[PDB]
């Protein structure tokens, strides 16, 4: 029940953004475990040692989110 | 009562009164040593000739700790409050990180010059609810 | 597999190659065809000249073979994608390793089995208090 | 920095009041806070305690390690 | 031009200008009124 | 920018007209030189990586023609920096010193060229050096240089500072010009034959030529009067000597003949100022300037002649390519083939040679200045002697490790295996294990047979067994070779050097020269305590060479990592696998070699400082006897570790800790401060960033609790940066401790 | 030998296999992601544990995990 541009809070525990709130980028069709692709304002840890930043996007599931807006 | 019996004022202390006549000069003023002899002669001293400060909370020595404590806390709250407010102000402008690396001087100065009322602003943000956050809305790690 | 045909590369010998344990315990060989005669760096040290056509070289361990393979296709315009890595036993037993099913493990391919595949998230691993005193780990179950 | 500049008269020497006062609460009179066992009129001294005369003599003799006199260091 | 006005307002230039200014303040204050172990 | 005409005359000059325009918009954009950093900071690490790659021009751009034009202007900027610094010294000597007050009575006053502002008690740092002047006693030996150069008035030093600032402006301007107006092409650079011709004939030849001319017209005729007993105000000016060439013709008998004999091959007549006396000056304790002018003239002729060996445009001359392609034997196959192309393309290949040679030559400078003091009254100033020696030791020690760094950089970035097929480099890459394991064995041997001797001596003297020690009074370890060459240099003026009147240095053997009440230089008797410490030095240098060599011979690959060349020069590891792949890159090898260079020089400088105070330096009696400071216990106490712990450290450190309340209190402060920074480095060197990032997580939660977290997400230092901060603070604290200790100790010996 | 697992959060981008230097990892057709593939680890006997796969993972936290275990001649990376 999501669309492009919704504010959702991550509830994936092990996620780097667990507790943070990101923006939905695009949702893929059915047949995928994690179709909800979310962008974030803050990069994660990803990257080799000494990297400049990280990744600010990831796929999640609907039972792992919570709309805010 | 006879609080600090082992401490005698610098005006009565033996070693302090011996050393006060032979005080060095910090600045260019040659009287600065005798200036110290006259200035520190009011504090409590020990049997070695060096002044001691009592910070247990008594008002007799409120000039020892209370005044610097208050003056610091004022200036430090000023610093932290203008920093926090400017950090929040950046969060709505273009590129929240570039303006943290390159300072918006016309904005940073405008926020610095409005910091002498940081206690009132902080209480107004706590009553309205802007000072603190909610635990259920902060990114936390797995327990 | 049946035979390891190939010409030894032009190289003046180095001390970084295989040793006594590498001949008695196990060694690795790689076979490839070169479009022409060129110079390539040795994973053990120095620069060698690969022969035109089918080549053969024996190395100590597998990572050296794969490091040479990743060099062959990336540095030269006539890229070598037919390099085949074999493990040699002390009894002459030679078996195929890389590439596995004739196709590089990069791209997908039909006819492979799911090995080490789990149907959960990492944050869904069981608690170590439930499996203690058993010879199993939170990831092995 | 203050001692190296020939000015030992500017050292921030904080008096350990909160601990010397506790010492006074057990009978140490070198500081003279007149609190509890340091005060002869506290009801803690008129209890007929058999251990009081020994403790009061042991604490204030300047020969033992029982509650040593402390300072800014 | 603004290209140099942005460089003069960078993090290191400004964080050293403030430190120099505060050093001047403290040094002049402890020149005219030194040796303030406490408040009289 | 501007537009000059052309400035060429049938030359290999090749430039590009205004390649890089002049603008300030790139100044407000930090990290623009890197593509990975231009998109904006997302973590705090982005900041660190900004400085870690500020000068690395290879990662920035791949065009070598751009990198060379960057490097040229970078050198110009460095020269501007240097000229600014030097004008600083000349101006502080002109208006903030007592050079005039020292030149009058140089044996009863101390050099000082700094005045501390009296504030918050720091005015106590102005020590009475003598003559009414109050300031910091300097140890860089600037007054001795300015006396040996002919400086006599403050206006001279003032004009020197003005000229230095003018040259700084000129170098700064030339840097901008050779990158924003007319930046040279590659045709102007890759003439290594031409560049060597010009750098030998013009730079090092004409330089010493002109300086010898200066000395003959400035330094010699004024230092001759200074050494006689004439007041500086009564001594004439240097230009009064050329305005009146008769005053120069009279002051030297050879000058009383004219200039024609030199052109008519009558050199022997100029023996009245181009002398070969040798030894030292009994008035000042330094080298004879009449010998230095002759020496600079000889070096000038030699270098100008050397600048005419390589081929340029007129056909004659050599090509280094030919010489390298010619040298090949049955042991190395093709020999030096391809080396010209290596050193004409890779800047790191060139820097790995230049840094090595420059550091070695700085060490040679220290070792030659300490024993043959070339400046007046510097051998009496033990502080200045020690300071120059140790400073030129440390500079060279750093510049040497720079070579082992840039060699690995060349290996990872510029080594083309197709260009090195069976030559020196390629064949050396083959038997890497041979050389490395042999050096491993040599280092183990030198560790057992140099340090184990000290351990054995400590255990024997501790057990109460004197007849079982390696001392001058037991199992003697006398150095025969060094004593033999000492005796050779002593008998030089009467055998293998008939024209030489005195020995090169009095350290080998001979007379004992002393100025005022202190000694300048005397024979340095070498015994067991010298043999053992020399072998200690050899061992430490061997281990440092082993480390910095395995850093280059394995930057490409190894049996552990066969694809290491892909990982680059600077990288922390390749995972905890293979048992543990931590610190395998050449960067990590330089990180390790820094510590061993420090540990080697730590024993070198202590050997110097104790041997000089024990068997050389000391007050001289009017009857003739010489009593050393530590009473000559080096030959009898420096043989055990407890001797160095007690009679060297504990004994001579007393000046630093007891310095409070005096003008040397700053040295005790910096002693404790270096002790602080040393231990501060251990926090980085012993830990790992995985703990610090987890802690930053909690502090970030705390900041977000009050909503005060920076958009620049805070990230702990990278593994490489952690190690770099660790080694940097280690070296800083150690060198600050030793600097404070050495200066406070040397200033307190009179 | 080391243990290599692949979780359902994998998007099948072959990056961990493109980074593996010992041909330990492969790619099998799956039905979870757009690419319809998931990482596989058939030849764990050649896994040294250099973590080059985990470094090259895009998902929020790893989708492939390496757990070091009983080290052997092949896992220790012994070439002598
Ligand atoms: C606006 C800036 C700002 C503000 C409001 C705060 C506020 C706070 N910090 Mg903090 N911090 C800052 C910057 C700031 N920090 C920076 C730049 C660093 C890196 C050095 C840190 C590193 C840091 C650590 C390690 C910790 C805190 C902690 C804390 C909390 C306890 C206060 C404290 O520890 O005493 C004082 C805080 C410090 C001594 C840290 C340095 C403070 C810097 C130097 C002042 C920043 C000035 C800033 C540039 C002003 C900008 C003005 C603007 C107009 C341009 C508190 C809410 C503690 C915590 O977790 O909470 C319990 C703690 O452990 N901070
Ligand atoms: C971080 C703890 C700390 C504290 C609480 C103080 C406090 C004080 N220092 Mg101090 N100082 C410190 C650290 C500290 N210092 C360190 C680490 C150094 C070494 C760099 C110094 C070096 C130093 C010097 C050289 C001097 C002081 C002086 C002073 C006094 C002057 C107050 C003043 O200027 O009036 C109020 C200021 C504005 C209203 C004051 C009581 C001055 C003094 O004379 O002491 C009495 C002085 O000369 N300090
Ligand atoms: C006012 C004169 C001026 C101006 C407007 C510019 C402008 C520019 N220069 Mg440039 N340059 C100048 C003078 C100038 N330069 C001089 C005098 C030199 C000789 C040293 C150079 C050598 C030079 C090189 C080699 C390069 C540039 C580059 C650039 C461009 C990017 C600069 C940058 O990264 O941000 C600004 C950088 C700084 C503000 C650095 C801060 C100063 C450092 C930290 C130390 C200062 C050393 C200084 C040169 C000497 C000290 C002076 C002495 C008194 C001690 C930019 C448009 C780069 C380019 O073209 O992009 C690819 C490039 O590679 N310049
Ligand atoms: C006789 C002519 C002559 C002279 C006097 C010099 C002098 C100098 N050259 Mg130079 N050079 C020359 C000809 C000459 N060059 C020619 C013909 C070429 C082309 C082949 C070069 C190419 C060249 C390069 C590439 C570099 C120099 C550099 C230098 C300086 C390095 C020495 C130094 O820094 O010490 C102290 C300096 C003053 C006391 C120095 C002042 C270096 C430099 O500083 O960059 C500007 C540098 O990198 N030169
Ligand atoms: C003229 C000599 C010379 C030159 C031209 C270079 C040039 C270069 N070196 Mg290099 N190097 C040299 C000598 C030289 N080096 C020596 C002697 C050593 C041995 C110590 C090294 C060791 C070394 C290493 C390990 C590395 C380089 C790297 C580099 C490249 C990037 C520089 C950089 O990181 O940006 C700017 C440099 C910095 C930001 C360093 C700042 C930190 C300094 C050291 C702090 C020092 C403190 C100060 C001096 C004293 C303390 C006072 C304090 C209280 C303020 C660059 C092309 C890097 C590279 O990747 O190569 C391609 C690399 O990692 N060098
Ligand atoms: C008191 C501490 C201490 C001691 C006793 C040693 C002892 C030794 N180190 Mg060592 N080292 C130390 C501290 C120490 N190190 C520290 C703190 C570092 C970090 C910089 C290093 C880094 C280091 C490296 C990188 C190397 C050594 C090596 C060696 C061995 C050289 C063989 C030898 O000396 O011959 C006889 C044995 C004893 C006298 C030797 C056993 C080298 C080696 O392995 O030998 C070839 C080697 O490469 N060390
Ligand atoms: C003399 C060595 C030294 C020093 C100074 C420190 C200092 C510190 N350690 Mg530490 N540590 C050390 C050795 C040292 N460690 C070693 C050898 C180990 C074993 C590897 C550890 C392991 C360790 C752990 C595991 C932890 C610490 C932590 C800390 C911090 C605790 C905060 C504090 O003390 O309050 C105040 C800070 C100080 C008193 C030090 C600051 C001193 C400077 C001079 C203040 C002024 C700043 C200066 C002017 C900057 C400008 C520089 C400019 C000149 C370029 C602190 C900064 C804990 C931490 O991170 O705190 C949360 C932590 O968990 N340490
Ligand atoms: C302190 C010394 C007093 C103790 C005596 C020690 C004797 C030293 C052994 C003799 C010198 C050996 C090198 C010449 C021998 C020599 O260089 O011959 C020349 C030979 C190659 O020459 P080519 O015939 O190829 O000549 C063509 C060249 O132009 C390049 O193509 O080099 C080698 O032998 C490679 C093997 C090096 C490995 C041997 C070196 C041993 C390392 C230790 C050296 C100690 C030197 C100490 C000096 C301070
Ligand atoms: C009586 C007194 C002392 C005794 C003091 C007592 C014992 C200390 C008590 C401390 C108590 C336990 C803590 C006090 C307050 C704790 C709350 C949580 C404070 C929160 C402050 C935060 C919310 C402020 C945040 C933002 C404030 C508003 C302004 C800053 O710019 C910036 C920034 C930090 C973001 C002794 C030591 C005995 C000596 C005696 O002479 C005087
Ligand atoms: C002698 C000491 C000198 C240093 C001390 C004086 C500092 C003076 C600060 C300059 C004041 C102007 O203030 C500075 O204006 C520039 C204009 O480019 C702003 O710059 C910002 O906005 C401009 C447009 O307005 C953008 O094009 C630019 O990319 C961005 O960085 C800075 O965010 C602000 O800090
Ligand atoms: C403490 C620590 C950190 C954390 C270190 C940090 C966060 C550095 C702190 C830097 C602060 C924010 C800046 C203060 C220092 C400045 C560089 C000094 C400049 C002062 C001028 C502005 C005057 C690591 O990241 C680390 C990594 C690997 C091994 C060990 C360690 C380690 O021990
Ligand atoms: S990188 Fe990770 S998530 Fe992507 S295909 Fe490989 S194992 Fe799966
Ligand atoms: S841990 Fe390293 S060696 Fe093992 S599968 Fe992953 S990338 Fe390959
Ligand atoms: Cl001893």
């Amino acid at each position: 029940a999501l669309n492009r541009g919704d504010k959702v809070r991550i509830k994936r525990t092990e996620s780097y953004w667990y507790g943070d709130v990101g923006t939905v980028a695009s949702v893929e069709k059915s047949g995928i475990l994690y179709p909800v692709i979310v962008r974030f304002d803050r990069v994660n840890y990803n990257g080799f040692s000494g990297s400049a930043s990280g990744v600010n996007t990831n796929n999640f599931a609907e039972n792992e989110l919570e709309l805010v807006q | 009562a006879d609080d600090f019996a082992n401490l005698t004022p610098c005006s009565e202390n033996p070693a302090y009164l011996a050393k006060s006549k032979n005080f060095l000069n910090t600045t260019n003023d040659p009287n600065s040593g005798k200036i110290r002899a006259e200035r520190y002669a009011s504090a409590l001293c020990g049997p070695e000739g060096y002044p001691h400060l009592i910070v247990d909370g008594r008002f007799t020595h409120a000039g020892d700790f209370l005044i610097p404590s208050i003056l610091f806390l004022y200036i430090a709250g000023w610093i932290g409050w203008v920093g926090r407010s400017y950090l929040i102000e950046i969060r709505e402008s273009k590129n929240p990180e570039m303006q943290e690396v390159v300072i918006n001087v016309p904005l940073a100065i405008k926020k610095m010059l409005g910091g002498f009322l940081w206690p009132l602003a902080a209480v107004g943000e706590y009553t309205s609810g802007k000072l603190v956050m909610k635990d259920s809305e902060i990114p936390t790690s797995p327990r | 597999m049946t035979e390891l045909s190939g010409q030894p590369p032009k190289f003046g010998g180095s001390t970084g190659g295989l040793l006594s344990k590498a001949n008695r315990e196990e060694k690795y060989a790689i076979t490839w065809t070169s479009a022409s005669e060129q110079v390539f760096e040795m994973p053990t040290g120095g620069a060698a000249i690969m022969n035109e056509g089918e080549n053969l070289l024996y190395l100590a361990r597998k990572e050296q073979c794969l490091a040479l393979g990743t060099q062959l296709r990336t540095k030269f315009k006539p890229k070598i994608q037919d390099y085949k890595i074999y493990r040699v036993y002390p009894s002459g037993e030679v078996q195929y390793l890389h590439p596995a099913d004739g196709v590089f493990p990069e791209k997908v391919n039909e006819g492979r089995e799911a090995q080490g595949t789990k149907t959960r998230r990492i944050g869904q691993n069981p608690e170590p208090v439930t499996i203690k005193f058993s010879g199993k780990a939170p990831y092995e179950v | 920095v203050v001692v190296a500049f020939g000015t030992p008269e500017k050292q921030i020497l904080i008096e350990p009041v909160f601990a010397q006062w506790i010492q006074a609460t057990s009978g140490k009179a070198l500081y003279g806070f007149d609190v509890l066992l340091s005060n002869p009129d506290s009801i803690a001294s008129t209890t007929g305690a058999a251990w009081l005369p020994g403790w009061l003599d042991a604490i204030n003799s300047g020969t033992n390690s029982l509650f040593l006199t402390i300072g800014p260091g | 031009m603004d290209g140099l006005k942005s460089f003069l307002s960078t993090a290191p230039v400004m964080i050293m200008a403030l430190l120099t200014f505060t050093a001047g303040i403290l040094i002049e204050f402890n020149r005219f009124y030194p040796d303030l172990l406490f408040h009289p | 920018t501007i537009s000059p005409p052309e400035r060429e005359a049938k030359a290999k000059v090749s430039v590009d007209n205004n390649p890089v325009p002049t603008s300030f918009e790139k100044w407000g954009k930090p990290g623009h030189f890197d593509r990975t950093l231009a998109r904006g900071p997302k973590t705090t690490t982005w900041i660190w990586n900004l400085h870690a790659n500020a000068h690395d021009f290879d990662s920035q751009t791949s065009d070598l023609e751009d990198v060379s034009r960057k490097i040229f202007s970078a050198h110009f900027g460095h020269l501007a920096v240097v000229f600014v610094w030097l004008s600083g010294m000349y101006f502080h000597g002109a208006k903030f010193s007592n050079y005039e007050g020292w030149l009058a009575d140089p044996t009863h006053i101390k050099p000082s060229a700094q005045v501390v502002w009296p504030i918050v008690g720091q005015g106590i740092l102005n020590g009475d050096v003598g003559g009414g002047f109050h300031g910091i006693q300097i140890t860089s030996g600037l007054f001795y240089l300015w006396r040996a150069s002919g400086f006599t008035d403050s206006y001279q030093l003032y004009c020197t500072a003005i000229g230095g600032l003018v040259m700084a402006a000129l170098m700064l301007f030339a840097g901008w010009f050779h990158y924003h107006v007319k930046a040279p092409k590659l045709e102007w650079f890759q003439n290594v034959e031409s560049m060597m011709n010009h750098h030998l004939a013009g730079l090092l030849g004409l330089g010493s030529l002109g300086w010898a001319g200066h000395q003959i017209h400035v330094s010699m005729p004024i230092n001759k009067l200074l050494d006689a007993g004439v007041a500086p105000k009564d001594i004439p000016l240097p230009h009064e000597f050329i305005l009146e060439p008769s005053k120069m013709a009279e002051l030297y008998p050879s000058f009383a003949q004219g200039l024609t004999p030199f052109f008519t091959l009558n050199w022997g007549v100029y023996s009245d100022f181009l002398t070969f006396k040798g030894g030292l000056n009994p008035v000042t304790g330094g080298l004879w300037l009449s010998d230095t002018a002759h020496h600079h003239l000889a070096i000038a002729v030699l270098f100008i002649i050397a600048g005419h060996m390589y081929r340029t445009n007129w056909g004659i001359g050599h090509s280094m390519k030919e010489i390298l392609e010619a040298h090949k034997g049955p042991f190395t196959g093709e020999g030096h083939k391809g080396l010209y192309e290596i050193l004409t393309t890779s800047w790191h290949a060139q820097l790995a040679i230049n840094l090595a040679l420059l550091g070695s030559l700085t060490i040679i400078v220290a070792q030659h200045m300490y024993a043959m003091p070339p400046y007046p009254y510097q051998a009496i100033d033990y502080a200045t002697q020690l300071s120059l020696f140790t400073h030129h030791m440390w500079i060279g020690g750093f510049l040497i490790v720079g070579a082992g760094a840039h060699g690995a950089i060349f290996m990872v970035r510029d080594y083309d295996p197709a260009k090195n097929v069976n030559n020196l480099l390629d064949r050396m890459l083959r038997h890497r294990d041979a050389i490395i394991s042999h050096l491993n064995w040599v280092c183990i041997f030198l560790g057992f047979h140099s340090f184990g001797l000290y351990i054995h001596n400590d255990t024997m003297r501790a057990l109460g067994r004197p007849q079982d020690m390696f001392s001058d009074t037991a199992i003697q370890l006398q150095p025969i070779f060094a004593q033999w060459v000492q005796h050779l240099h002593t008998l030089a003026p009467g055998a293998t050097a008939p024209n030489a009147l005195a020995t090169a240095s009095y350290a080998f053997g001979g007379e004992t020269i002393a100025v005022a009440g202190k000694v300048a230089m005397m024979p340095i008797t070498l015994g067991t305590a010298d043999f053992m410490v020399h072998h200690i030095h050899a061992f430490t240098i061997h281990v440092t060479a082993l480390i910095l060599l395995k850093g280059v011979l394995y930057a490409r690959s190894s049996r552990l990592v066969p694809d290491k060349a892909n990982l680059g020069f600077r990288f922390p590891c390749d995972g905890p696998g293979r048992g543990g792949t931590c610190q395998v890159s050449g960067w990590d090898h330089v990180f390790l070699g820094l510590f061993w260079m420090y540990n080697s020089l730590s024993i070198v400088i202590f050997h110097f400082s104790w041997k000089m105070q024990s068997d050389v330096w000391g007050t001289v009696s009017p009857d003739g006897s010489v009593t050393h400071v530590t009473l000559g216990n080096f030959a009898q106490s420096a043989i055990t570790i407890n001797g160095w712990l007690r009679d060297f450290l504990w004994a001579q450190a007393a000046n630093v800790i007891n310095s409070y309340g005096s003008a040397l209190s700053a040295y005790g402060i910096m002693f404790l401060a270096g002790h602080f920074v040393f231990a501060f480095s251990l926090m980085f060197l012993f830990s790992g960033r995985g703990y610090w990032q987890e802690l930053i997580e909690s502090i970030v939660w705390a900041h977000n609790k009050l909503n005060v977290a920076p958009a620049i997400q805070p990230r702990a230092l990278s593994i490489i940066q952690g190690r770099a901060v660790g080694v940097a603070h280690y070296l800083l604290g150690g060198i600050v401790t030793t600097w404070a200790f050495f200066l406070a100790r040397s200033l307190s010996i009179g | 030998s080391h243990s290599v697992k692949i979780y359902d959060t994998c998007i099948g981008c072959t990056q961990c296999v493109r980074a593996c230097p010992l041909d330990v990892l492969e790619m099998v057709p799956w039905d979870g992601c757009k690419a319809a593939q998931i990482a596989s680890s058939p030849r764990t006997e050649d896994c040294v544990g250099c973590k080059r796969c985990e470094t090259a993972c895009p998902t929020d936290f790893l989708s492939i995990r390496v757990y070091l275990g009983a080290e052997t001649t092949r896992s220790m990376g012994l070439a002598y």
